[PDB]
DNA sequence: TTTAACCGCCAAGGGG
DNA sequence: CCCCTTGGCGGTTAAAA
């Protein structure tokens, strides 16, 4: 099916790419503005704009969902494998208080974007409908729309080397050693 | 001059070989003595025996995770190390064999030791050539190092100077040590290397050094088949110019064989006497020194050099011919001092050379 | 004490290729032949210095990231995971020490009851559907797949004909990359290679090779270079692709904020647009010299002359009024 | 290449009045 | 000239797809992006050429931490390492945030070595060899000693001889036998010193080898170009290098007369190379009988002529000019090559004999034992026979054949340490000259032509019209096409120029 | 598509 | 003893992939 994600949102995930697989960035976590976060503010900037009571609850319906499904999919299908050492050490640091993990807490707004690239190949493989899959691209279409609204807060160019609070961190020796080589 | 010249030298620490076909032997330096004691310079230095370093001291600058390790890890017990191997990078470059702490402990207590001599004034020149790995940087090994003897021994000498100098002729660029000071502005490094697709990779000419320790940091790229006549002609002002204007209080000099010609690695073209110009030139400006061998893996070219260097350094032009010594049978068809150079061809015009001149000095025109 | 007799297994090989108890190898001896005490006064003569200030201290490829390393193999499906790429991740000193089945082996053991998958799914969904039900049926299924690295969906990489992945998925875009004279010649036109800095080639010559320099072309605009002409070392053959003094920054920090240049798109989708002012026209660099947010100015080059001249007029009305 | 000759010699006259 | 300044910049960058990347910089300034000092560098790296424009540029515009390229940052979560030593000082000097790992820096791509010959290898392969029975031995020796001072105590540093005695048991039974001896020791002490001696022994067997074989290659190893050479001298000294050579002179010149230039100070050296090719003109089987003394009479005439040193002498052993074709030129440039390698020769030559004959040789075991013995019995190695002459000698014998390459050379980088490698190919280049001389004898035109440089030569005193007549004459005899070589040389200080007017004749 | 046969060019030496 | 006989090597090019 057909998706149309805005010119600046695919350079932005291109940026993200090379960034974590060039030049070895991984990301700052937890991030200032996290999945939950701009969700939220997603669901309370437009519900208070539409007055309409079925396409309100629907939009909290699909909010929820979208929570659920990064949570459960992120550790499967959303990490490279550079990334993955640094979700190992943030797992375990978790496990250390018995506490559960919330990846909507720490990853955000750059990974629910990597999240909305491979819904065209999730949704293949199912067993749904056509015009519920519909509401769903229609609905991916008004958030990423939304997002793009929101560009120059989210996605901000500083550099690991003048800024600690940049979007990227630069990693050592031993942590690509131990991810890209064990 | 005539300087009271210590001189340490354990007698194990020829005992210790890497792989088969490693390049990096030890054994040279015992044969170094040998060249050291048939010479008769026995009765001008204080030969001393360091004692071997502990844990607590290499802590300093390395890590408690990679000491811990160091000390355990075995040829035998290392199917059971599959973490540490692949983040320390002890694996196939840096093989782990039979004496790895031992050879490691007793690298850096020679550099401690005669920095601590250098300190309380016995002797202003300390030679230890078993140290001098300028590569292992805090965490891992890094081209046959796995302890940077020569960061404690410039610490040592901080716990009493105002500044120190740290001169480097490897042909590699000294990154470990260059590393560990890129920040501060009390150790001044300055690296002669080979810049290309060359194994330290860095030296950049732009590498002046960051944050406080900007401008405190000189890197010299240089191309193949650099010769004496043309090593000495780039070494002389850069040097004369340091010492001039960043007035160190100490000097440490990485003595490297891997700058001559005819090494297994290098490709330089460096004669004996072009290599114990820099010597000469280091040791006439009076302040205390503490040489290092870093180095070098033709024993038969590195043994010769560094007992020259020992015998220039009491003052005294060693005989031409050999004292017959052990290891005779190394030592080529007409068994004398000196290393010959090729008619490799020098790549390092003028130009190039008056351009890397004009960009360091005024780099350190601000630094009186 | 009587202890086994030697060692009849004493010498096996060595470095020589003889045993090391052998000696010579009479086909080497052929090969390559043609037809002021000594050190013992070290033992006495060295005193133990402690002085120190601080004396008194199945597949060969992983099949989440297609690549080669350590492996946890399964059993009852033939496949190979790293213990990184595993969800969650494993770590290699605390094996399982047991049956480990991926996933896709849980589900076909614990479920996969041919018909009865559909009650399964169909329970799910009815504890779903009430609550949110759009993302039902991705949530029950996405615990029967395998975890994966995350490669683009192969149709965002499109966009840019620019970019291309490496062998094992990495990324790649347009810069990725004793006497000899004949280098010094074009061999398509016969002339020399004219260095911008210096004007000259400096062939030197076959009998005073110390004469000659060596040269670099530029890999953009084929441009030649000394190497003393721009102070640089030695050639670039390994890494990148090497590039001139001659070409724009692509990314710029001004005292902090950055700029960077746009990217390149298929020109299908690459909107093309002409100004009107022509004098005063705020732009960004991406301009051509002769999803609507890439829109590249047509600049009509005589205005860049103009859009130089009073913005410097500008910064002398600030220091001279 | 006229109108900036124009332009230009009016513009420097300017600067000329406001630095007199 | 301020409104000029860009048609300047057009003609002076002198390309368009460049052009356009200073128009684009330009831009980028403009519109506030960069700022004022790297667009003085881009400045400086296009107009900068120019001590006129560049300085307007920087007058005009009133011009009047920076971090490294190799060396990344870490976040502040990587400082926190645990150092159960590092002192609050250490703290201070020492830098946690800043890392450079080569992989970095070489852009994950890889490093390119040194090129090293089969000789080197060889070399490298014996030393290896050498250091696995010394560390062996040595091993051996040390365990040795500290059990004799085990056992000589009982008869009434913590890896070494566990790790020796493991290599002499190497069974596997050697775990039991050191625990063994930590509760045995005269019988693994009486066993080390048999290994040792049978070590010692293989050891002198293949000390003997190795001084063998390294005897024959040390010298080879440290000839780099001396291998390559004679090969790349087959395919760089022909006429297109040369042609190559000179007009990259004169297009280097022609962006600001004499574009080659040389000097004759010896006299003898004529000598020696007219001995050379008269001795490879007698040998040779390639001419005939009349032919030999035809390229002799050739040879003699144009020295005697064109340098005026003696038209006798030869066979008891103002300024001119010359226009010529490719064959005489490339015939002059044999001869300046020849004359060079020979000067360059000769310089050295008082050092060189004085370094040979001072040559001492070790007496403790060198003259005991083991000698070089294979250069001397065939007289290569040039005892008193002052070098050069020696040289010259053995270059004739070489010509003459009966001399084969490899002594030659060996004798040669014996006595020069390989500071005479470029007479590796003096049978071919004096080959080359005669055979040079042969092609100019044979030419009709280019026998008209050294015959106008005979009459024009033994003039010596000539008229106002002197270089255009005989130039058009030159020419009518040349063709519209081939180039054209002014060759000057001025009796009173030896020093011939070389201009190329390839077709400024016209 | 490239890379090894393939004929010229040279020089050392094993042995019949 | 003298000639195959070996041993290498460089530009062309056609042949296997
Ligand atoms: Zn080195
Ligand atoms: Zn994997
Ligand atoms: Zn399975
Ligand atoms: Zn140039
Ligand atoms: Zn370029």
């Amino acid at each position: 099916i057909s998706l149309q994600i805005p010119i600046k949102l695919k350079s932005v995930l291109v940026d993200d790419w090379e960034y974590v697989t060039k030049d070895k960035k991984i990301c700052r976590l937890p991030a200032d503005v996290t999945v939950e976060m701009v969700l939220n503010k997603y669901e309370h900037e437009v519900s208070q704009e539409l007055e309409s009571p079925g396409s309100q609850s629907q939009l909290s319906e699909y909010c929820a969902g979208l929570k659920l499904y990064f949570d459960k999919c992120l550790g499967n299908m959303l990490l490279y494998r550079l990334e993955r050492l640094q979700y190992d050490e943030l797992l375990k640091k978790s496990s250390k208080d018995q506490k559960p993990l919330v990846p909507i807490r720490i990853y955000g707004a750059i990974h629910l974007l990597r999240l909305i690239s491979v819904l065209p190949e999730l949704i293949s493989s199912t067993t749904m409908d056509l015009q519920s899959c519909q509401l769903l691209i229609k609905q991916t279409e008004d958030f990423l729309v939304w997002l793009l609204m929101h560009v120059d807060e989210y996605f901000n160019d500083k550099d690991p080397n003048r800024s600690d609070d940049a979007l990227y961190v630069n990693t050592s020796s031993q942590y690509e050693g131990v991810a890209l080589g064990m | 001059d005539k300087r009271r010249v210590a001189y340490f030298y354990d007698a194990d620490v020829g005992n210790y070989a890497y792989g088969a076909g490693h390049p990096m032997k030890p054994h040279r330096i015992r044969m170094a003595h040998s060249l050291i004691m048939n010479y008769g310079l026995y009765k001008k230095m204080e030969i001393y025996r360091a004692k071997p370093a502990t844990k607590q001291e290499m802590c300093q600058f390395h890590t408690d995770e990679y000491i811990d390790f160091l000390s355990r890890v075995t040829p035998d017990n290392l199917e059971m190390f599959k973490r540490e191997s692949v983040k320390f990078n002890v694996g196939d470059d840096c093989p782990v064999f039979d004496g790895l702490y031992e050879y490691c402990s007793i690298s850096g207590g020679g550099s401690m030791e005669g920095a601590a001599r250098l300190n309380r004034g016995k002797c202003d020149v300390a030679v230890n050539y078993a140290g001098g790995l300028h590569h292992a940087k805090k965490s891992e090994a890094s081209g046959f190092c796995y302890l940077n003897d020569i960061v404690l021994g410039i610490i040592e000498l901080l716990r009493y100077h105002p500044r120190v100098l740290y001169i480097d002729i490897d042909v590699h660029h000294g990154d470990g040590v260059e590393e560990a000071f890129y920040t501060t502005d009390r150790v001044m490094t300055c690296s002669f290397h080979k810049y290309g697709e060359f194994f330290p990779g860095t030296g950049e000419l732009r590498d002046i050094g960051v944050g406080a320790g900007k401008n405190y940091a000189v890197n010299v790229p240089l191309r193949d088949g650099i010769d004496d006549a043309t090593y000495r002609s780039v070494f002389e002002p850069v040097i004369k110019k340091i010492m001039e204007w960043y007035q160190p209080s100490a000097v440490v000099l990485q003595c490297g064989g891997d700058s001559l010609s005819g090494d297994r690695l290098g490709c330089f073209n460096l004669s004996m006497e072009g290599h114990a110009n820099c010597v000469n030139y280091v040791k006439s400006f009076g302040i205390p020194m503490m040489v290092v061998g870093g180095g070098g893996y033709t024993m038969r070219n590195v043994a010769r050099t560094w007992c020259f260097e020992t015998g220039l350094l009491n003052n005294v032009v060693l005989d031409k011919d050999l004292p017959y010594n052990e290891y005779y049978e190394y030592y080529g068809p007409d068994y004398k001092l000196s290393v010959r150079p090729s008619n490799m061809f020098n790549v390092n015009t003028p130009e190039y050379l008056d351009k890397v001149m004009t960009n360091i000095f005024a780099n350190l025109e601000n630094t009186k | 004490l009587n202890e086994p007799s030697t060692i009849s297994e004493d010498s096996k090989v060595s470095v020589t290729g003889l045993p090391l108890n052998k000696g010579p190898s009479e086909k080497i001896k052929r090969e390559s032949l043609w037809n002021d005490l000594k050190t013992f006064l070290t033992e006495n003569m060295t005193e133990e210095s402690n002085i120190r200030s601080t004396i008194g201290w199945n597949e060969d490829f992983c099949s989440a990231c297609n690549q080669s390393g350590s492996f946890l193999c399964c059993d009852t499906c033939p496949k190979s995971f790293h213990f990184l790429c595993l969800d969650p991740p494993i770590d290699p000193n605390n094996l399982p020490k047991g049956d480990w089945h991926c996933n896709e082996c849980k589900f076909k053991i614990f479920i996969n009851n041919s018909m009865a998958t559909l009650k399964k799914i169909e329970s799910n969904f009815i504890k779903q559907n009430n609550n949110v039900k759009i993302f039902a049926k991705l949530l029950f299924n996405i615990d029967s797949h395998n975890p994966k690295q995350f490669q683009l969906p192969n149709y965002i990489k499109e966009t840019f004909p620019a970019v291309k992945t490496g062998s094992r998925g990495q990324y790649s875009d347009e810069n990725d990359k004793s006497y000899n004279p004949d280098t010094h010649i074009d061999s398509n036109s016969g002339k020399f290679l004219i260095c911008y800095k210096c004007n000259q080639t400096r062939l030197g010559s076959w009998s005073h090779p110390e004469n000659s320099r060596l040269i670099m072309t530029c890999d953009y605009c084929q441009t030649p270079w000394h190497l003393d002409c721009v102070p640089r070392a030695s050639f670039k053959n390994l890494g990148s692709k090497w590039k001139c003094p001659l070409h724009s920054p692509t990314k710029v920090y001004k005292k902090y904020k950055v700029w960077k240049k746009q990217r390149l798109i298929n020109k299908k989708n690459q909107l093309y647009y002409e100004p009107l002012q022509k004098i005063g026209y705020q732009n960004n660099g991406n301009i051509q010299i002769i999803n609507q947010d890439f829109k590249i100015t047509q600049i009509d080059e005589n205005s860049i002359k103009y859009d130089f001249f009073d913005k410097i007029y500008k910064s002398k009305m600030v220091q001279k009024r | 290449n006229s109108i900036k000759y124009d332009f230009f010699d009016k513009i420097y006259k300017s600067k000329m009045v406001q630095k007199r | 000239e301020e409104v000029t300044f860009f048609e300047k910049a057009k003609r002076y960058i002198g390309n368009k797809h460049l052009y356009t990347e200073f128009l684009k910089i330009l831009n980028l300034y403009s519109q506030d992006i960069l700022d004022l000092d790297d667009l003085v560098e881009k400045v400086d790296f296009y107009l900068g050429s120019n001590k006129e424009l560049f300085t307007w540029f920087k007058n005009f515009v009133g011009y009047q931490e920076a971090f490294g390229p190799s060396y990344k940052r870490l976040p502040k979560s990587d400082t926190f390492m645990p150092c159960s030593g590092r002192d609050d000082m250490c703290w201070e000097v020492l830098n946690d945030e800043w890392v450079g790992h080569p992989v970095w820096a070489s852009e994950d791509s890889g490093f390119i070595a040194h090129r090293k010959n089969q000789y080197e290898e060889t070399l490298f392969k014996i030393e290896e060899e050498r250091h696995e029975y010394d560390f062996y031995i040595e091993s051996n020796l040390r365990t040795i000693q500290c059990l004799e001072t085990i056992v000589n105590k009982i008869e009434n540093s913590m890896t070494i001889y566990k790790k020796v005695i493991r290599k002499v048991y190497d069974k596997e039974r050697g775990f039991e036998i050191i625990d063994a001896l930590h509760e045995t020791a005269p019988v693994v002490l009486k066993r080390l010193k048999q290994k040792d001696e049978e070590w010692r022994r293989a050891q002198r067997e293949w000390n003997k080898v190795w001084r063998e074989l390294e005897q024959k290659v040390f010298f080879k190893s440290l000839d780099h170009l001396g291998l390559t050479f004679k090969q790349a001298d087959k395919k760089l000294l022909t006429t297109k290098q040369l042609i190559s050579e000179i007009s990259s002179i004169k297009v280097d010149q022609t962006n600001k007369k004499s574009q080659l230039d040389f000097d004759f100070p010896d006299k003898n050296i004529f000598y020696d190379i007219l001995c050379l090719a008269d001795t490879f003109i007698t040998h040779t089987t390639a001419y005939s009988n009349p032919d030999k003394e035809r390229l002799k009479d050739l040879l003699k005439y144009f020295i005697s002529l064109f340098f005026s040193i003696s038209f006798e002498k030869i066979e008891e052993s103002s300024i001119f000019n010359l226009f010529a074709n490719t064959n005489i030129y490339i015939f002059f440039r044999h001869w300046t090559t020849i004359y060079e390698r020979l000067l360059e020769i000769k310089q050295m030559n008082e050092r060189v004999t004085k370094e040979i004959n001072t040559r001492s040789t070790v007496t403790f075991a060198k003259d005991l034992d083991l000698l070089s013995s294979q250069l001397s019995e065939m007289g290569l190695d040039f005892v008193g026979e002052d070098a050069y002459k020696q040289v010259l000698r053995l270059s004739r014998r070489l010509i003459n054949g009966d001399l084969e390459h490899q002594w030659f050379e060996e004798s040669l980088r014996q006595a020069y340490n390989n500071k005479a490698f470029k007479l590796y190919t003096i049978d071919k280049v004096t080959q080359s000259l005669v055979k040079h001389a042969h092609t100019l004898m044979t030419d009709a035109k280019t026998a008209e032509i050294m015959a106008l440089f005979v009459k024009d030569r033994n003039a010596s005193t000539t008229s106002a019209k002197d270089q255009i007549i005989y130039r058009l004459q030159v020419r009518s005899h040349m063709s519209n096409t081939e180039n054209m070589f002014r060759i000057e040389f001025d009796k009173r200080t030896l020093h011939v120029s070389i201009q190329y007017i390839a077709l400024d004749d016209l």
